[PDB]
RNA sequence: AUAGCUGGAUCAGCCAUUUUGGCUGAUCAUUAGCUUCUUAGAGGGACUAUUGGCAUAAAGCCAAUGGAAGUUUGAGGCAAUAACAGGUCUGUGAUGCCCUUAGAUGUUCUGGGCCGCACGCGCGCUACACUGACGGAGCCAACGAGUUAUCCUUGGCCGGAAGGUCUGGGUAAUCUUGUUAAACUCCGUCGUGCUGGGGAUAGAGCAUUGCAAUUAUUGCUCUUCAACGAGGAAUUCCUAGUAAGCGCAAGUCAUCAGCUUGCGUUGAAUACGUCCCUGCCCUUUGUACACACCGCCC
């Protein structure tokens, strides 16, 4: 008994991009359409209060030929500590 | 009690004179202004006291500690800390006008008597083995 | 600072070279095949002569003696680990190569390792490099 | 005789091909009058004295 | 008559600042004439590694630093302080240490 | 006056509101040149040339510079001697010794009369664009005449004394004695001389 | 070939006209002279020791040496 | 009055009390100083006769300018750049073997004494023989 | 008092001295008071301020005083949209497809090889000496690193410092370390001759690291001491503490740097321009090109 866990519930749920990207990847695993599932979460973190979100999905999409679809709307700071 | 310290360097280096009452005594890590290591190089350390004079020089005893950088590191710093302990010995115990008239002639001939160099090494960036010249490509 | 008109007879011989005329004791005595930087120096205080003057002046007395303390080193209480070579093969014991002996010894060793068949001596016979030297790009012409 | 001392009053510009040469006007001493444009390859001030030894050329540029 | 020394070592100024002000307050709350914090230099590692993960493309290098600041303190705190002092003082991401020599 | 040190009475003043060189060669009187008064500094005295003062951040800070201070930046060339102003000084301070005793001017005029007559003063520089090779001549400015005549007079030294007894100051020396008086048997002049005759020919 | 020993020539040689020219030094003895360089190092020394000649900058390498007057 | 060895030359001071050393009879040289090099980065040997004297009487010095050495540490000092073929060189440590005697030769001639938690420090006997020599050199002038 | 400065108890010796001592200092939790040199949290400090100049007299620059700074104050880190059939499947228990699996392309063990040379090409070190090489002496920094089974190491012992034995410090602004480094400086020798410059190549043996060193680990005591007797067509980097030369620390480590990543000492020649070569940005323009001039086509 020297060490104990103590399991929080959240802080928050539409900011943190980890919570979100496995959201993605849960939808994109069960097959719904690329965009719209990348839509949902553009929305879902839009509402919870975001600035701008980016969304990059790379691979196989439909054929042999890989591309990668970024869906990138709002204020994006790409810098020094800002970023 | 007539004592005060100053400080001078060239970067790297540094050195503190301990001014004190008394006459003479311009020794340098306890030997003499005539003995610096650098042969050819005693003439620089000797420049702050002849360029003001001996006859206003006497009355002050400086003893530095200099440390650090090379042998021309040194001996800067050491005629550096010569060069303030006068200025700020004349400033304390002795009347501002005779100050100045040593400060006068210390900056009408000096090579940064009192200014500190800002020259500093530059880092080096990958790619090469000195801070702006990188390593050849073959092309070919 | 020395006397000057003084007897010499410019070219002098000893022990298989051919020595110049007036040179300096070490300068003189170096150009013979075998003899050290070092080993000028213990054998000139060893001896009992002087280094400043010329190796011309030197006399039959003080030849002799150079000869014998050159062929004869461990004799005049001088250890062994001096010598380059110590406890031979066919004797057993320590000598100094500096007469045509050192010519002859590689020769004769080198036809025993011959016989023997070493990587070293199949390199030798190869003329290639006997130690872990790269020929991938040196050793051209 | 042949040892003319000139003072340059203005310059012009870089030409040449690398800009190597620039283009300047001089000014004798003893005459004020006579302004010569000349090509000079290093750097030049004002307050300077040219050592000219062949003045009747009347170079125009340098290509 | 004990004499403390806390490490108070951390990767983070301003919470080292924070344990440091709750620590002189827990000092100057019983006043045990104490010794201003002593700021030992910040220690750095640095390391540098190639960015690309195979051999192609142009050398380029990244520097990575990490930053440690330590202090220390001198009490003269008796058993009941101490153990109070200690079991109120405990904050994250510091290191304390105890000793009596 | 003395004290408990010694400070042996030799170096003294001995200036004339001057400060002189390494108490030898001299300085102050008149030296003057007769073009490069404004690109020649010699004012106040410097006992020891080697003085790391800041003379390229701007573009004439250099002409600004004491005349002896560039020959020993000219003089410290030859990669394997880069970075090296103690030896260049000790070089240059011997050279100013066998000058002052072979010639009896003092070692500052005759220097300034030397790279003043060792200066090109007309040069045949390249037209460019390749494959004309035409090339015309042009002058030279005062602050091209001091780097030149510096140069020649370095490089001459340099290559007269790569290989043989005579030492590198007695080289440099020689050189500058024979460019002061246009003796045309220094290296120095004979590069300005044949340099200006290309220049008139190519003109 | 420059001289290797001296043959008492070259001595007579030096202590003759060794004022004749102003500046002494290696380089110069091996010059007017056809001494090997060795021998012109001791010359200059034993013309020092006595009043022949007259220390300017000696020191370092090059030995700086004059005529008296 | 204003003397000390902080300010004298002791190198010509060897040269000189070589034959004081030789009176006293506790130099003690040992049979080895013709052939070794005084260290690995050395080329070929020593070339003056006297450099034992003038090692030991030099370290003496060096010995009073500072608080206190040891063996590994002066063999630091006494170190150089080392010909290391076609390879750039480095520096490389001098020869233990002939520090250790230096030092021990001093300690016998009494110049030197070993120090609490140090290697070795200058007895008064060698401070005041160095201060009474450099007296000498400084005041023999004029 | 995990660092110095000074006094205090605290002892060593003279040139002078018993007011005439300076100076060098040994020990120091035996003791006290200060952070100016060390430490870093908060701080002040640059805005080209100011008179003088120029530009449709608004957006900047030139020279100068003051200052540590005026090139953005120097140097970096992060760095847009679109694209490459660019590299990596051998960094990845990251991966689709294919192949393979008991007589295994799975795993393990021994040895060899990866280093093998009539040659070609690159990144680099050493030199081609007199500014030299060698020998006696003095000594001037910064960035870092180190042990709970097992690193960085101090002091003591005999001798071929290659090394070994004993005892103690450091898990660390305290020990290493004050990294007393090299280049450097004084004197002396070798005196220009592929010479005691350059040490490639080879012969013999002496220890350390390691199952163990043979195809020499590495260093070391000796001997031989070669091409190099300052490099063509061509080509590379570089604008101020920069180039260049010199050394140090670390990464890879049981041992091994001629490599890389950083640091420091000494420390410059030349420009303050141009599109002339080689590329880049913008506008106009022409096109029979659109995987786009390494095009298309006759
Ligand atoms: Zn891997």
């Amino acid at each position: 008994n020297t060490v104990e866990l103590y399991a929080e519930k959240v802080q928050n749920r539409g900011l943190c991009a980890v919570a979100q990207c496995e959201s993605l990847r849960y939808k994109l695993l069960a097959g719904l359409a690329v965009r719209r599932a990348a839509y949902g979460v553009l929305r879902y973190v839009m509402e919870a209060g975001a600035k701008g979100c980016e969304v990059v999905i790379s691979g196989k999409l439909r054929a042999a030929r890989a591309k990668s679809m970024k869906f990138a709307d709002g204020f994006m700071i790409h810098s020094g500590q800002p970023a | 009690m007539q004592s005060v310290q100053c400080f001078g360097k060239k970067g790297n280096a540094t050195a503190v004179a301990h001014c004190k009452v008394g006459k003479g005594l311009i020794k340098v890590n306890g030997a003499p202004l005539s003995l610096v290591q650098p042969e050819i190089l005693r003439m620089k350390v000797y420049e702050p006291i002849l360029v003001a004079g001996a006859d206003k020089f006497a009355g002050v005893d400086i003893r530095v500690r200099v440390s650090g950088g090379g042998h021309v590191s040194q001996i800067y710093a050491i005629r550096q800390a010569i060069s303030k302990a006068i200025v700020a010995y004349y400033q304390k115990f002795v009347d501002e006008h005779s100050k100045a008239e040593l400060k006068k002639a210390l900056i009408t001939y000096d090579r940064t008597l009192l200014v500190a160099d800002p020259r500093r090494m530059e880092p080096k960036k990958f790619g090469g083995h000195g801070a702006r010249a990188r390593q050849q490509k073959s092309y070919r | 600072s020395l006397v000057v008109p003084d007897n010499f007879q410019h070219i002098l011989r000893l022990l298989n070279t051919n020595v110049d005329g007036k040179v300096k004791v070490m300068f003189a005595m170096t150009q013979i095949k075998g003899v050290g930087r070092r080993y000028a120096n213990i054998v000139c205080k060893k001896a009992d002569i002087d280094m400043s003057k010329r190796a011309g002046e030197l006399t039959t007395e003080e030849l002799e003696r150079i000869v014998t303390i050159i062929q004869n080193p461990s004799q005049f209480k001088i250890p062994s680990w001096f010598l380059n070579r110590q406890k031979d093969i066919n004797d057993g014991k320590s000598f100094q190569l500096l007469a045509n002996n050192v010519d002859s010894k590689l020769r004769e060793d080198l036809e025993r390792l011959k016989k023997i068949q070493t990587h070293r001596g199949l390199r030798h016979a190869l003329d290639l490099r006997v130690r872990g030297q790269h020929t991938k790009t040196t050793g051209r012409r | 005789v042949p040892v003319k001392l000139a003072k340059v009053i203005k310059v012009l510009g870089r030409t040449g091909s690398r800009g190597g040469v620039t283009q300047v006007r001089v000014e004798f001493m003893d005459d004020t009058s006579r302004s010569i444009i000349r090509n000079v390859k290093g750097p030049v001030r004002e307050d300077d004295i040219l050592v000219l030894l062949e003045s009747e050329r009347e170079a125009r540029r340098l290509r | 008559v004990h004499r403390i020394r806390i490490t108070l070592t951390s990767r983070n100024v301003r919470n080292l600042e924070k344990v440091c002000s709750d620590l002189v307050n827990r000092a100057k709350d019983k006043q045990l004439r104490v010794k201003g914090p002593v700021r030992l230099p910040t220690k750095i590692l640095k390391i540098t590694t190639r960015k690309t993960p195979n051999g192609e493309g142009s050398k380029t290098w990244e520097t990575y630093e990490m930053r440690i600041h330590k202090r220390l303190i001198d009490l003269h705190s008796p058993s009941e302080i101490v153990k109070q002092i200690t079991s109120i003082h405990i904050e994250p991401g510091v290191e304390v240490e105890v000793t009596i020599a | 006056m003395a004290t408990s040190s010694l400070t042996p009475g030799v170096s003294l003043d001995e200036n004339g509101s001057i400060k002189l060189f390494n108490k030898f060669p001299f300085e102050g009187v008149e030296v003057k040149d007769i073009s490069l008064v404004d690109y020649i500094t010699i004012g106040n005295g410097q006992p020891l040339p080697h003085t790391a003062g800041r003379f390229q951040t701007k573009r004439f800070r250099k002409a600004r510079c004491f005349i002896v201070e560039r020959l020993t930046n000219s003089l410290m060339m030859n990669g394997r001697n880069n970075g090296k102003k103690l030896l260049a000084t000790r070089i240059v301070k011997h050279a100013f010794e066998i000058i002052a005793l072979l010639t009896d001017q003092n070692p500052l005029q005759v220097l300034v009369d030397a790279v003043a007559a060792c200066g090109p003063r007309e040069d045949s520089t390249r037209i460019g664009s390749a494959g004309t090779v035409r090339r015309q001549a042009v002058d030279v400015s005062p602050l091209r005449r001091v780097n030149q005549a510096l140069a020649l007079i370095t490089i001459g030294a340099r290559e007269a004394a790569f290989r043989n007894v005579k030492s590198i100051s007695e080289c440099l020396a020689e050189e500058i004695i024979n460019a002061a008086k246009g003796s045309s048997n220094s290296y120095a002049i004979k590069k300005k001389d044949e340099l200006e005759r290309v220049a008139k020919s190519n003109r | 070939q420059h001289a290797t020993v001296f043959d008492k020539s070259i001595i007579d040689r030096i202590n003759k006209e060794v004022p004749a020219f102003k500046f002494i030094s290696v380089s110069v003895l091996v010059d007017r002279m056809k001494i090997n360089g060795s021998l012109a190092r001791i010359a200059i020394r034993d013309l020092a020791e006595r009043g022949v000649i007259q220390k300017v900058d000696q020191h370092s390498k090059q030995a700086i040496y004059t005529r008296v007057p | 009055a204003g003397v000390s060895v902080k300010d004298v030359d002791a190198q010509k001071f060897i040269t000189a009390y070589a034959a004081f050393l030789k009176r006293s009879g506790k130099m003690t040289t040992p049979q080895w100083i013709d052939i070794v090099k005084t260290g690995t980065h050395k080329e070929l040997a020593p070339y003056d006769p006297d450099w034992y004297y003038v090692r030991a009487a030099a370290i003496a010095r060096h010995i009073y300018l500072r608080k206190q050495v040891g063996v590994g540490r002066l063999c630091k000092v006494y170190g150089g750049s080392v010909n290391r073929g076609m390879r750039p060189s480095h520096h490389r440590d001098g020869s233990g073997s002939v520090q250790r005697k230096v030092v021990q030769s001093l300690e016998k001639i009494g110049v030197l004494e070993k120090s609490d938690n140090g290697g070795r420090r200058i007895s008064q006997q060698g401070q005041r023989d160095l201060d009474r020599i450099a007296y000498s050199l400084l005041e023999e002038e004029s």
